């Protein structure tokens, strides 16, 4: 039981022909292709009943849809626009059996005309206030990914080998380090909160990790500089009295 | 199935407090309908879903909607919010109970969760890291959910929205937000500025 796509972001010049893949282990006879948008929810674009069967859904224009296996529902854009940037969900059922629809987790889209202008992110981490210390006897540590684009980030925090949710916030929207700038990069700061102590502990180990997701290997690069792709940048910090 | 709307794209409440989130439809045929939850990371998750019995479904993590006929709606409701609650929620309709059948989904209400921060004292602290460079941080912090913050009226800094934090084996919660600049002539004392409360301490 698992809806399986492709990847989970994807950058992409206007004018270029896309392929989105959504596969499935369940043997489903249909699929369908969503479109999400922040204030339009899903709006489907093409379902598929059966194999080599396609159907139209509320707005397949600017797409073309293929099933050619019975696992493999491959979304088409014919020409990449700017307004087909949008995150993409499929979704998979069976005809008989009652459990109804299952989601892949998505694959987000950015198109953009640049010159494939896509930065990881630089991270920076900054230790607690002192005075923080005194007043509160809490101990916040504040992370910042800078000088990335698209807005393709993900930020953890990492303690002693262990990922950890308690204790954290991350901005739920970055913001553009210019915005004038049409193509502007993001900034995206996350904070992590702990008692003094287990910051006044050096055997204690911070680590700010962010994952930015920008080109894979078919991409071509020329520039004078190392190509942006999926990786992780990092900062890291100890306890300390 | 024909269609589907959400009456409100967002919705804040205080934690502890009544969430109801609209779901209303139109169909010329007798209606199938789910509600789903989408969180940060995660995709679609099934919350509840009315097939042609019960009235009042029981969902998941304290949810119920009532399937009122009369009114063409579907309304979700859990009478006690939970700051784990927050999140993006869909309304759809089908025609059949067949997976066969497509789902028209609504627009998406996003809920917002308010923090009761129990004992406030607000302060906007420094922090330097000597590590990497242009360590020029400012955190606001430990506010009260009324305060609120404006985005920087200066273009060289830049500053982040509040931010709510769980420490879970403390149960304490806080506020949060964040300013930095690479401009040497930029000082904490001054990083945030619009609705400040008077006690922030230094």
């Amino acid at each position: 039981v698992k809806v399986t796509q492709s990847s989970r972001y994807l950058v992409k010049r206007t004018g270029e022909k896309v392929f989105l893949e959504c596969v499935q282990d369940m043997d489903h006879e249909n699929m369908f292709w969503y479109r999400q948008d922040p204030g339009l929810g899903l709006r489907l674009i093409y379902f598929s009943y059966d194999v080599k069967m396609k159907e139209k859904g509320d707005i397949p224009e600017g797409y073309s849809v293929s099933r050619e296996k019975k696992e493999r529902f491959s979304l088409i854009l014919e020409s990449a626009s700017t307004n087909q940037t949008s995150m993409y969900l499929c979704a998979s059922s069976s005809t008989g059996l009652p459990y109804g629809y299952t989601f892949g987790s998505g694959t987000r889209l950015t198109v953009v005309e640049d010159l494939n202008k896509v930065f990881p992110p630089e991270v920076a981490v900054f230790e607690p206030s002192e005075a923080e210390i005194s007043h509160t006897q809490k101990a916040t540590l504040v992370c910042l990914a800078t000088g990335f684009f698209p807005d393709h980030v993900e930020l953890s925090w990492w303690v002693n080998g262990k990922e950890v949710h308690s204790g954290v916030c991350t901005d739920p929207q970055p913001l553009k380090e210019q915005p004038a700038l049409n193509d502007s990069r993001y900034s995206l700061s996350s904070r992590l909160r702990v008692s003094a102590t287990f910051w006044q502990n050096p055997r204690n180990h911070f680590r700010c990790q962010v994952q930015f997701y920008g080109l894979s290997e078919n991409d071509e690069w020329t520039q004078d500089r190392a190509k942006p792709v999926t990786q992780i940048v990092s900062a890291e910090a100890w306890g300390r009295a | 199935m024909q269609s589907v709307t959400q009456l409100g794209s967002h919705v804040s409440v205080s934690e502890g407090a009544l969430v109801l989130l609209r779901c209303n439809y139109s169909s010329s045929v007798p209606p199938y309908l789910f509600w789903y939850v989408q969180y940060p990371n995660q995709g679609l998750q099934l919350l509840l879903k009315y097939t042609s019995a019960a009235t009042l479904v029981k969902g998941i993590n304290g949810f119920e909607a009532e399937f009122k006929k009369s009114e063409t709606s579907f309304h979700l409701t859990k009478p006690s919010a939970h700051m784990s609650d927050a999140a993006e929620y869909f309304c759809a309709v089908s025609e059949s109970p067949f997976g066969n059948e497509k789902l028209t989904f609504g627009t998406g209400t996003r809920l917002t969760i308010i923090p009761n921060i129990q004992n406030p004292d607000p302060a906007v602290y420094q922090l330097r890291d000597s590590k990497s460079s242009d360590k020029s941080v400012c955190l606001f912090t430990d506010f009260d959910s009324q305060t609120n913050v404006s985005q920087s009226k200066d273009s060289d800094v830049y500053i982040t929205d509040k931010c709510v934090l769980d420490m879970r084996s403390m149960d304490f919660k806080s506020n949060s937000a964040v300013a930095w600049s690479n401009k040497s002539d930029f000082a904490c004392a001054n990083a945030f500025n619009n609705s400040i409360i008077p006690e922030d301490t230094f």
